[PDB]
């Protein structure tokens, strides 16, 4: 389940329009979209019907289970994390990538640790790897 | 001879506290001996000083080798032996790395794709900081890299990893490490583990009952999900309900009525449940 505006049919596969057809330009819509689910967060994470490049928003259904993530050999595990703050998924991402930076790596992949707030969370998982 | 005065505990490391006391009463005292008591601690405990002996003159001490983020509370003693002192302020040594790794990382039975990792949960005695996790690590039996996923409660003993292009009874190599605010830990060392085997997914077929006595009737009965056991139901015409020796194939219904007509059901059961009930089988004893 994620997010006119447009939002994927987990029973199909494919992306359909605003139900109501008025709805353009995010936790509210999560749960009117998805009424069947427990919507208790969102966060970040090609679509036609003219082509268009999104970054979609996850409609975190229930309670908050982080993400796992691959870790490829020879490349490394890494986390952060503050119980004494709060901030976003584009903070936490960034922190991510200037760390590899540091160690002179790439950011392979990342997650989302402890959420503190609508889109908002206090760690971060990620994989920095090789050059 | 007399009772020291009270323990102030001056400063405070990861597994060091130097402490200082008032001297005891000299009725001449040989040495002064410490001990301290933890919530994991089984009472009082002696504990290592540094001077490794504490001579009379001495009014204070290091003690060493314990453990990081564990609550302390300290006590001396007088020896020419008297009582011991008032025990001191409960303390707390600072945090570290975690240096243990939870045991007994096995598995548990699940769905039909589901990866259920379990472990012993490690005190906080061992957890060495606030912020205590696990760290999941698991991939195929062969392969190179991992799968990790953060386990962020300090009590959980067990995560299940859910993927439908996983087929049943897959071997896993797994390890379980720890983590706190301070930095990460070691990981277990790596076990194997299989995935799933979900409930029974075949009825018995071929359920043959006859009447052995009058008060007996012998059954008898022949996948995805492995079989740990069979669960046989029979009525008359008082739901009764009754199990196996094991996985075997059949059963011997006892204290039954004579000249009776019963009606049976049979159906297996594992550790993820039971399975489809088998045809209807009925004799009369």
């Amino acid at each position: 389940p994620q997010i006119l505006n447009m939002h994927m049919n987990v029973q199909n596969g494919k992306w359909e329009s605003d139900p109501s057809g008025t709805k353009t330009c995010i936790l509210q819509y999560c749960q009117e979209v998805y009424p069947e689910l427990q919507i208790t967060n969102v966060v970040e994470a090609t679509i036609q019907n003219h082509t268009h490049i999104v970054i979609p928003y996850r409609c975190l259904v229930g309670e908050f289970v982080s993400d796992a993530l691959l870790v490829p050999d020879k490349c490394k595990f890494l986390h952060q994390e503050r119980m004494d703050v709060c901030e976003t998924h584009l903070h936490w991402h960034t922190v991510a990538k200037e760390t590899c930076s540091e160690k002179s790596t790439n950011l392979h992949d990342y997650g989302m640790l402890l959420p503190c707030g609508i889109d908002k969370f206090r760690g971060v998982e990620f994989v920095c790897c090789p050059l | 001879p007399g009772p020291p005065g009270v323990v102030i505990v001056e400063e405070i490391t990861e597994s060091t506290a130097t402490l200082s006391w008032s001297p005891a009463t000299d009725n001449p005292i040989s040495s002064y001996n410490l001990q301290a008591r933890s919530p994991f601690s089984l009472g009082w405990q002696t504990v290592k000083t540094v001077p490794e002996v504490i001579t009379g003159d001495m009014e204070s001490a290091m003690a060493v080798d314990l453990n990081p983020w564990v609550e302390y509370e300290f006590r001396v003693v007088a020896t020419n032996t008297g009582d011991p002192s008032i025990p001191s302020r409960m303390i707390r040594t600072n945090e570290a790395v975690p240096k243990t790794a939870p045991s007994n990382v096995s598995g548990r039975s699940g769905r039909r794709h589901e990866l259920v990792i379990a472990w012993e949960p490690v005190s906080e005695e061992f957890q060495n900081g606030e912020g205590f996790g696990y760290i999941v690590a698991f991939r195929p039996n062969g392969t190179r890299g991992w799968k990790e996923k953060m386990v962020t409660s300090s009590e959980a003993s067990k995560f299940i990893y859910r993927d439908e292009s996983v087929p049943p009874l897959t071997p896993f190599e797994v390890k379980v490490g720890v983590y706190n605010n301070k930095g990460d830990g070691p990981f277990s060392q790596i076990v194997v583990i299989c995935s799933a085997e979900g409930e029974p997914t075949a009825a018995p077929t071929d359920v043959t009952a006859t009447s052995v006595s009058v008060s007996e009737i012998f059954v008898v009965w022949k996948s995805l999900g492995r079989p740990q056991g069979f669960e046989i139901s029979y009525w008359k015409d008082s739901v009764e309900t009754v199990r196996t020796r094991g996985n075997e194939s059949f059963v011997m219904l006892t204290g039954l009525e004579g000249n009776t007509l019963y009606h049976l059901t049979v159906r297996a059961y594992n550790g993820a449940g039971y399975g489809p009930p088998s045809r209807e089988a009925s004799t009369t004893t």
